[PDB]
DNA sequence: TGCCGGACCCGAGCATCCGGATCCCCTGGAGAATCCCGGTGCCGAGGCCGCTCAATTGGTCGTAGACAGCTCTAGCACCGCTTAAACGCACGTACGCGCTGTCCCCCGCGTTTTAACCGCCAAGGGGATTACTCCCTAGTCTCCAGGCACGTGTCACATATATACATCCTGTTCCAGTGCCG
DNA sequence: CGGCACTGGAACAGGATGTATATATGTGACACGTGCCTGGAGACTAGGGAGTAATCCCCTTGGCGGTTAAAACGCGGGGGACAGCGCGTACGTGCGTTTAAGCGGTGCTAGAGCTGTCTACGACCAATTGAGCGGCCTCGGCACCGGGATTCTCCAGGGGATCCGGATGCTCGGGTCCGGCA
């Protein structure tokens, strides 16, 4: 047969190989021009620092992931691998928010 | 008016004779399929399946009591 | 110019990296869609507050160490912006 | 006697009588306010150093504390108080 | 010869002492000049938050019968209110209590 | 037969009447013993004005009370009524604590 | 002169009467010691800064602005005591 | 005629720039006057501090067998230390990353 | 014509050249330095500021600095801050 | 006029229908806890008065910042490629999910204890206050030297690519339990 | 009951693939030399913020008795937590596929950013006063107390329902009714 590794073994790896590196995950183009949507809500006729983008690329991404390891901590005392949005909002809200 | 609640037991056990015995969610679902109150009589089948194995007419195949897998006897 | 559907600029296998970056192993279908109400609800309160320092600033062009203001006022702090 | 301790009990007061002029107060629920406005009043004023410190400017104007009332203040709150503090600029400046 | 001394506050029409707050802002060590509009501004929306709690806690003690403002309808006030309860998230109240709140799981059948 | 309610339902109405009420509930005599056994690890024959231990209890069972509604979060999140240290170390964590 | 055991002064009754204001229903056995360690961590969390506060403001008596200052360092606010 | 010009930072033995600190004080107007051991003061336990925290990123970056450090050097000498954690819990670092950390719930069997 | 900016990169690296004569590092970690180095001495300034505004304290000597630290930091670290600077400010003293 | 077989009416079989045993369900009995209504006595709150000290007026004056103008710079916009990732879907499986069996732990109700609280009282420890006097540092003058800008070059490091090992999954063999016959 | 065929179940081999490494090659951004100047520093003066002496009083801490409601332990039992089984779906993974971001180049400009001007407005100081603060008082709303209204909540028990077993009666076949037959 054609190999395929079981499921989680992949999703290990890719674990491992994100936590290795550092990098921004996300396309920047689209976040830039979702930077300039949010940012036309307020006021027109704005320009946009590059350095601007990618702080806000990078602070959105930490926060990101720092509460994705929150939920992975709630859904590990939940006794669950599989995250739901349950989880997310519950960490909001003791969080705080 | 139909009958008591083992004949319905009984041909929900022997409807398939899979190699496992039938568990309690299959044989609930051939009672809902071929049609009885499966909703209030619960408490009903589960003393009436425990009756039965208690007769010796079934056997319970992996767990105990309402759980695992329920299948016909020897002979 | 004007945008109108950049919800979606963010993908999912973007959230699927990050949340292998975040250490999630099985993810549902409906993680993608809370956390882009949860990040537009996040921008849109930091990038309020950068218009509201520009404005202040009288300029047409955003700068970085508006983010730093931006970040530092719920202690989200960032390094090696102009700071 | 003591030295002069200085309150907002008479000001806040004066306004509880504006908006209500049935109820009462405890000195308790006096001391939460008075360490309340206390807390804001340095909180909007500490924006606005930061917000001098940014600017690089020397004089404090209404300006930047309007700026920094959108800083602080919750949505329709910000705005309405930005109406209200402009009215009594206005008739301030009129004297 | 000097005219009669009206109060900053009276050129407002207000109720808070401008020069007790303007002198707190310059010795507080924030600048060296202050603006003359500033204090009466701060003043100004001093008394919109002022009297918009204010209102909102009298009647919640309007609500249970009481005449006399008690920290508990503070704490109903503060927390009642998404704006009040996020500005002032992580603020503690001294007997005022907490907003009843019970989970309806945790109720029976 | 004695009367003898069932279980949680007296649990129910001590919830309620404690939300309603305001007071102190633990007596405040071993606080202070407490307040004075901790104070005198760091510098002894320090004096106390009781208004600064009654600050000091208010802010302390206000955590504890906010934690306990996490706690609760928590036990529920997890499918479940009864709260287990489980409960206690998610919220340090995700509390940042 | 010394202290050595008030924390088993902290009455279990007094645990679950902060749990039922807290909301709590059913409580297990093995709650109450460690929520006693975790509330004295927060109490010398406190009561270090305020011995630090005393200390610099040369005092051998702890007032409750002090207090007031060691709840606002960590942003846990609390008004009636300050003046 | 007058003296020669010799730098505070070397009276105090430290590298920091105690004039610049002193002048960042005095625009930062959080006194109207300051004694003179407080620059100082700043400025040593400022090297204290830069000196833990790089000894920490060259432990990290000796680890890492690269000679120039990194903002991924910094994370991972910062977030080890986790009396930083408590120091510096609510700070963001960029293109640091994250602590590579995996729960056994996640590991199989 | 170029503004000039200050930067403590330069002390950044002198520093790591004391503690690490073989070691290199990139413009973006002096950033983070740069950036750390303001950031503690906003913090330390700001609560010295309110520490003096408490006690009506107008001049501000290492006393406050060092009660400051020792509530900012936590376990060994502000003893052995306190200590060095304590060597550092004494022998500036005798200087 | 008795005798013998055919048919039927009387006994048996067995199904069948409730008789009573037993399990669940809805509503009332009981109990009690809790809200609502005054009664009482009380104690802090609001009002007033007297007294102070800082807001106020008036003036000056100097400098902070708003504007005018010039410059020149990254952002912005377009575009041509251009592979990395986005999408998408399809089988597969394993993980949530949900039901149930069991068990003992903790809510509830009692008895027993006990120390918290009142409250009353003294002692005295130190905080808080005014005053005095001076150490030091802000402000000013004049002068200099390292930091920033800028230039310039060059090795730490990413990338590439070819080797070498780890590991993950899965087929394969050895071996014990069960099932059905000997 | 035993014994062997059948079946499950564990260990291991092995391959493929990612994971990790070794070295060859630009490389440009680190890294380090210099021009200058403007902030750092040396000295003088002011003059006052602050360190300390004294006080006193007052607020903090301790002690004594009593009491009582809180607290602590026994029982105990049920209900929730956990164990276990089984399943079905929803991503995991693993291919093809679309696109789209990205990189690099070109051309523009608005607008940021630096500098002269001046000018108006705030800081600072003499006069002063009136509003704000401290203490006291009186009171009236409010907290505790007491009694009943009310309402929730838990079990008792009769009714619905159902099912194994006797009753029963109609059905299903044989001594007695019934008539021809010798």
């Amino acid at each position: 047969k054609p190999h395929r590794y079981r499921p989680g073994t992949v999703a290990l790896r890719e674990i491992r190989r994100y936590q290795k590196s550092t990098e921004l995950l996300i396309r920047k183009l689209p976040f830039q021009r979702l930077v300039r949507e949010i940012a036309q809500d307020f006021k027109t006729d704005l320009r946009f620092q590059s350095s601007a983008v990618m702080a806000l690329q990078e602070a959105s991404e930490a926060y990101l992931v720092g509460l994705f390891e929150d939920t992975n901590l709630a859904a590990i005392h939940a006794k669950r691998v599989t995250i739901m949005p349950k989880d997310i909002q519950l960490a909001r809200r003791i969080r705080g928010e | 008016s139909g009958p008591p609640v083992s004949e319905l037991i009984t041909k929900a056990v022997a409807a398939s004779k899979e190699r496992s015995g039938v568990s309690l969610a299959a044989l609930k679902k051939a009672l809902a399929a071929a049609g009885y109150d499966v909703e209030k009589n619960n408490s009903r089948i589960k003393l009436g399946l425990k009756s039965l194995v208690s007769k010796g007419t079934l056997v319970q195949t992996k767990g105990t009591g309402a759980s695992g897998s329920f299948k016909l006897n020897k002979k | 110019k004007v945008l109108r559907d950049n919800i979606q600029g963010i993908t999912k296998p973007a959230i699927r990296r990050l949340a292998r970056r975040g250490g999630v192993k099985r993810i549902s279908g409906l993680i993608y869609e809370e956390t882009r109400g949860v990040l537009k609800v996040f921008l849109e309160n930091v990038i309020r507050d950068a218009v509201t320092y520009t404005e202040h600033a009288k300029r047409k062009t955003v700068t970085a160490m508006d983010v730093v203001y931006a970040l530092k006022r719920q202690g989200r702090t960032l390094y090696g912006f102009g700071g | 006697k003591r030295s002069r301790k200085e309150s907002y009990s008479v000001y806040v007061y004066k306004v509880l009588k504006q908006v209500h002029p049935d109820t009462g107060i405890s000195s308790k629920a006096m001391g939460i306010m008075n360490s309340f406005v206390n807390d804001i009043f340095e909180r909007i004023a500490g924006e606005a150093s930061r917000l001098a410190h940014y600017n690089k400017r020397s004089t404090i104007t209404s300006r930047e504390i309007q700026t920094a009332v959108r800083l602080l203040l919750p949505g329709e709150l910000a705005k309405h108080a930005v109406s209200e503090g402009t009215k009594a600029v206005t008739k301030y400046t009129s004297a | 010869a000097r005219a009669k001394a009206k109060t900053r506050s009276s050129r407002a029409g207000l109720q808070f002492p401008v020069g007790r707050v303007h002198r707190l802002l310059r010795k507080g060590n924030y600048s060296e000049r202050v603006g003359a509009g500033a204090p009466v501004y701060l003043a100004a929306v001093l008394e919109y938050l002022t009297a918009e709690i204010l209102e909102l806690a009298g009647n919640a003690a309007r609500d249970n019968k009481k005449t006399r403002i008690i920290p508990r309808h503070l704490q109903l006030a503060i927390r009642n209110d998404e704006e009040l309860n996020k500005l002032l998230g992580r603020v503690t109240i001294a007997q005022g209590g907490v907003l009843p709140n019970i989970q309806a799981v945790l109720l029976p059948k």
